[PDB]
């Protein structure tokens, strides 16, 4: 094996306590401790407490500032909604379950919770891609000189939903499956079990290529072009402090934007790839919570990067904070 | 208030030249236009010339145009009128006046004037008066009142004063305005109506003083 | 050119009267009329400026109305210092002169009075200079609808006679006129009858006072 | 931030330029939010030339019911041109705005330049201001000779080109009259650039445009209007009271010639206001302010401006606080509105 395989579970811990079965009815305390569950619940509490205000504000501020209602912000509103799907579908459920020490909603519950978490995370993932595309479109020009209009924005939003369903829907129909990850109180994607009945191998290749590599490439292209353009512009305009500052700032920002995509999805991709390439790769249950930590925190940092560091939103937020 | 005090008048020969000065106060000269206006004695007012507020544009009445040149110094706050070519009609009291703005500027009008400075254009030296009695008539006796007087003739320049009995008789005394004769000398008559009956009972003496030579002649006018 | 007319040319008024005078410009100089009062021993003084707007530090007795080419100055109640000459001005150029009226004389209304006519012999002293001056006094008459005429030997003397007229007296408020006929000594000694003929409306027909040389 | 990226892209576009629809214009930052919508810079796909696009947002139009105001500004600016009135090049719509795309003036607007020179330097230096005043006057004169009452003029509508010559631009709420009328009633134009006559609901002639000039000139030199403070604008009701009641006081920043000229324009009665004096508007031209500038050379554009806008810097605001007005909630467009949008477009 490489842990303890099941047809409806994957305990990452190797069987050696002789009670490693499905954790839909078995309380995990033979591979975890109560304090680790408190820290799990604490972490989920954090993500709710930060995630809900931040994302609610993003929707709210646009409704009360006229000037914010523009096509290029639609995708940002979508991002905030995506993050909230992760908060109420994933985080809250996992907080509840962790205090029992196992997932108490059963196989159907696992599929539901796992679906909402994946759906959320995928709309977020693809939002970051679409956003990079939109930035490329506006500055680099898809077809020489283009206005970004309502229709394109809507298409962009719809696209993230469709791609997300393209990922979240397959484990419900038996091509892969949702089964507990981490300390067995959240459900993730089956990628860590070499289990024939769900055809994990082909799914892992599909996942890695279409939902990581493609996005990663698109991001590198778009922002590479953008940083190039801004460097060039500054070079052709030595005069004025502003253009020189802009060049430095844009390079810094692009590094932040690339890194944020990396942190969020690289752990999942890395771990999945390693297990695929090398059989008998045992990673503990606590160890399997690590990719989730990195991914889940993007529900906070994505809106910091993509909303706050945009001039228009900033002004409006300042207005609202100074009474409004 | 705003005030203008002129100086620089005097007697000047015909066809000569004279420069009048108008000292301005109560305002900054560079912030107000300045003009000259003149008044012939006992007549209307003729505008002479203007020069712009910050100085640059000039206008002139046609009769004086070119001949008189308006000017000013904003470093003295004084306006000057340089008068070249003098004529008999130029004999006048000369006024400076003020004006504000130029080309519609709260639709101004000439708001402050000087008290005038006398310019006399004439040729002749100062001359004491010859005083002749104007004897009463014995044919004016017909009303019981006779008028007698003195003709104060061939003096230059003005003013003479004529009084009767050293100023003791001044009621019924009509001292007429000086008239400029065609000899270029002034003449006036001063007359008094008295009872015809009081002639040769009261003597009537005209006391003539001509201040610009300090010449005084007292002439007893016969009964 | 710019021609300023006023009407009435002269008017007889009394204190506490409503005096209305008009001014007319020959061409339109827009609403642009100042009214000045001038009276002896003073410099011109602004009454009304702009078009009808009362100037600061001027009594509200003076007021103006109207616009166009016909301007009005009204004095609601007269005071004893409003017997004066009133001038309108228009204060514009194209480079044309700033044009003033010919003055409207407001004078003191009173009864007609006949002149006391006196004719004066020259003295011996006057004849010694080489000129003979014969003086005629018309004393205390009103109004100035009077003409003095000199006749020497019935021949009309004009262009060698000079008139001078005083304004309203403070002793009786009338006018006096002295006319001095200046002749050669030679002309005087070739003449005999020197006559001053006085024409006035208070007189039924001209009164002539004459003398024969000396007393 | 992103606005700086857009500003950098503008700089990039300018460099290319120096050296009709949604697939025909590259969009850069907005430069302000006007009366009916935002006004952003933009660039031609096939020409690589910079144009301003005065957007009148459809949503904001519906809210304000600003359909009349839009048509007036269009038709007037479209028809009347000189060398002191810029051309209109295109009138199209996208899907969210009506567009007027007008000819180059990459030098910014006069209002910007008041504060960009330095904000501790109020307006321009006297010779530079005088030159621009002379040029504005010539543009107004051209309108008056065609018997056009503008009812407007403002610093933000006086644009600098890169030469440094100024031109009036964007002919808003106005009426072009024929020969045989000069007096018309109405309430029109943007408050503060409207004379007493309009505000009181009375007939007015050419005088009112000269009132607007007075306001413009005063703001150009002193960095504040006669009826507003420095970089401020007051509410319409208060502004109306200011125009009718507030006497103008003159800083020492003005030269004597410029003081006198401003006084002449800012009189509240048309009769006392310099402009049309019932036989010419060339009586205005006689004022000593213009002794510095020959009229013959000025009208033919043969005079060099004492400032030349640099092309290594870009004028006009980059978004950081621009105005706003409602965009639609439940409010759904009328059939009439759709017909207006097509009709507006040429
Ligand atoms: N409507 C116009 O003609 C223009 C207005 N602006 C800017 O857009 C801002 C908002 O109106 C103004 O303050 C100017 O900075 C312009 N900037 C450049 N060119 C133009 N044609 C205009
Ligand atoms: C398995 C896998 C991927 C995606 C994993 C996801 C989407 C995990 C979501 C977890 C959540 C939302 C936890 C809370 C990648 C990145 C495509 C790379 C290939 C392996």
């Amino acid at each position: 094996m490489n842990g303890t395989e099941g047809p409806n579970f994957y305990v990452p811990f190797s069987n050696k306590t002789g009670v490693v079965r499905s954790p839909f009815e078995a309380p995990q305390y033979y591979l975890a401790e109560p304090w680790q569950f408190s820290m799990l619940a604490a972490y989920m509490f954090l993500l709710i407490m930060l995630g809900f205000p931040i994302n609610f504000l993003t929707l709210y501020v646009t409704v009360q500032h006229k000037k914010l209602r523009t096509p290029l912000n639609y995708i940002l509103l979508n991002l905030a909604v995506a993050d909230l799907f992760m908060v109420f579908g994933g985080f809250t459920t996992t907080l509840y379950t962790s205090l029992h020490g196992y997932f108490v909603f059963g196989p159907t519950g696992c599929n539901l919770e796992g679906f909402f978490a994946t759906l959320g995370g995928e709309i977020a993932l693809w939002s970051l891609v679409v956003l990079a595309i939109e930035r490329y479109v506006v500055v680099c020009k898809p077809m020489s000189n283009f206005r970004f209009g309502e229709n394109h924005a809507i298409m962009g939003v719809a696209f993230t939903w469709v791609m997300a369903l393209a990922c979240a829907a397959p484990p419900l129909v038996g091509w892969s499956r949702y089964i507990p990850e981490g300390m067995q109180c959240s459900c993730g994607i089956d990628y860590y079990t070499p289990h024939e009945e769900t055809n994990n191998e082909s799914f892992v290749i599909y996942m890695f290529v279409v939902h990581f590599i493609i996005p990663l490439i698109v991001i590198f292209f778009c922002y590479g072009q953008l940083v190039f353009t801004v460097k060039e512009a500054a070079a052709q305009q030595q005069e004025s402090a502003t253009t020189q500052k802009a060049e430095k700032e844009v390079t810094r920002m692009v590094i932040i934007m690339v890194i944020a995509f990396l942190i969020c999805w690289l752990p999942y991709a890395g771990v999945a790839f390693y297990i695929f390439t090398h059989q008998g790769s045992d990673f503990g249950p606590i160890f399997m919570t690590i990719p989730a930590f990195f991914a889940k925190t993007s529900a906070v940092y994505n809106p910091v990067i993509y909303i706050m560091m945009n001039k228009q939103f900033r002004n409006c937020m300042v207005t609202t904070l100074c009474c409004g | 208030e705003v005030q203008l005090v002129e100086s620089g008048g005097g007697l000047v020969q015909p066809g000569g030249s004279l420069r009048l000065s108008c000292a301005a106060s109560g305002f900054n000269l560079y912030s107000s236009s300045i003009h000259w206006v003149r008044q012939a004695p006992g007549k209307g007012l003729e505008w002479v010339a203007s020069i712009y507020s910050y100085y640059g544009s000039t206008s002139y009445a046609d009769s004086v145009k070119g001949r008189f040149t308006i000017s000013a110094d904003t470093s003295k706050n004084t306006a000057y009128l340089q008068m070249n070519s003098l004529r008999a009609e130029d004999t006048a009291v000369y006024y400076c006046a003020r004006y504000e703005g130029w080309w519609w500027a709260n639709t101004y009008a000439l708001d402050y004037w000087g008290q005038g400075t006398l310019v006399t254009v004439s040729s002749a030296s100062t001359k004491g008066p010859s005083v002749f009695p104007l004897a009463p008539s014995s044919k004016s006796t017909s009303g019981g009142t006779a008028a007698l007087g003195c003709l104060v003739k061939d003096y230059f320049p003005e003013p003479v004063t004529v009084s009767w009995n050293s100023g003791a008789l001044t009621s019924g005394v009509h001292t007429f305005p000086a008239v400029l004769q065609s000899s270029g000398l002034y003449s006036l008559s001063s007359v008094v109506t008295v009872p015809s009956s009081s002639l040769g009972t009261q003597t009537y003496i005209c006391n003539v003083n001509h201040k610009p030579s300090n010449t005084k002649v007292d002439k007893k006018v016969e009964p | 050119d710019i021609q300023m007319t006023q009407s009435p040319s002269s008017l007889s008024a009394s204190v506490g009267d409503r005096v209305t005078i008009t001014c007319r410009a020959s061409q339109s100089v827009s609403s642009a009329v100042a009214w000045y009062q001038q009276k002896p021993g003073k410099a011109p003084k602004l009454l009304i400026y702009s078009a009808s707007s009362l100037y600061s530090g001027v009594p509200s007795r003076f007021s103006g109305s109207r616009s166009g080419t016909d301007f009005t100055l009204t004095i609601s109640s007269l005071q004893p210092e409003d017997f004066a000459t009133y001038y309108c001005q228009q204060y514009y150029e194209w480079l044309s002169l700033f044009t003033f009226g010919q003055g409207t004389k407001v004078e003191i209304k009173r009864t007609v009075a006949a002149p006391s006519v006196f004719i004066f012999p020259p003295s011996d002293s006057q004849l010694k200079s080489g000129t003979a001056s014969v003086v005629c006094l018309l004393n205390n008459f009103y109004p100035r609808e009077a003409k003095v005429q000199w006749k020497v030997d019935n021949a009309l003397q004009s262009g060698n006679s000079q008139e001078s007229v005083t304004e309203q007296d403070s002793k009786d408020s009338t006018y006096s006129l002295s006319s001095t006929l200046t002749l050669s000594k030679a002309d005087y000694e070739k003449h005999k009858v020197y006559a001053c003929e006085v024409t006035h409306q208070g007189l039924s027909s001209p009164v002539t006072k004459s003398f024969n040389r000396g007393e | 931030l992103e606005t700086v990226v857009a500003n950098s892209a503008f700089i990039a576009a300018r460099g290319s330029f120096d050296a009709m629809g949604e697939d025909w214009f590259l969009d850069f930052r907005v430069l302000g939010r006007g009366g009916f919508g935002e006004v952003f810079a933009c660039q031609m796909k096939a020409t690589g030339k910079l144009y301003a696009c005065k957007k009148l947002n459809k949503k904001r139009l519906k809210k304000r019911k600003g359909y009349q105001g839009a048509m007036v500004e269009k038709k007037i600016l479209a028809k009347v041109h000189s060398r002191f009135i810029v051309s209109l090049a295109y009138a199209f719509e996208t899907k969210t705005d009506l567009c007027l795309v007008m000819t180059i003036m990459n030098g910014g607007d006069i209002r910007y330049h008041i504060y960009n020179v330095d904000e501790d330097n109020p307006g321009f230096q006297e010779p530079r201001a005088i030159f621009y005043t002379a040029q504005i006057v010539s543009g107004l004169e051209h309108l008056h000779q065609r018997n056009i009452i503008y009812r407007d003029l403002k610093p933000e509508n006086v644009l600098l080109d890169d030469d440094g010559n100024v031109r009036i631009s964007d002919l808003g709420l106005a009426v072009e009259l024929k020969a045989g009328q000069t007096k018309t009633k109405g309430y029109a134009g943007t408050p503060g650039f409207m004379a007493p006559e309009l505000l009181l609901g009375e007939e007015y002639d050419f005088s009112v445009d000269y009132f607007a000039l007075g306001v413009t000139l005063y703001e150009m030199i002193a960095a504040r209007g006669p009826f507003r403070a420095r970089g401020e604008k007051v509410e319409n009701k208060e502004l109306k009271q200011r125009v009718l009641e507030q006497a103008v006081t003159y800083p020492d920043k003005f030269s004597p010639a410029s003081k006198d000229f401003c006084e002449a324009l800012l009189q509240k009665d048309p009769e006392k206001r310099l402009g049309f004096r019932d036989g010419s508007c060339d009586g205005l031209r006689t004022h000593p302010l213009f002794r510095d500038i020959s009229w013959r050379q000025l009208e033919a554009g043969m005079l060099t401006p004492p400032f030349v806008p640099d092309s290594r810097t870009v004028y006009a605001k980059n978004i950081q606080d621009v105005g706003a007005f409602e965009e639609v909630k439940g409010v759904a467009f009328e059939k009439a509105d759709t017909e207006f949008f097509q009709e507006f477009a040429s």
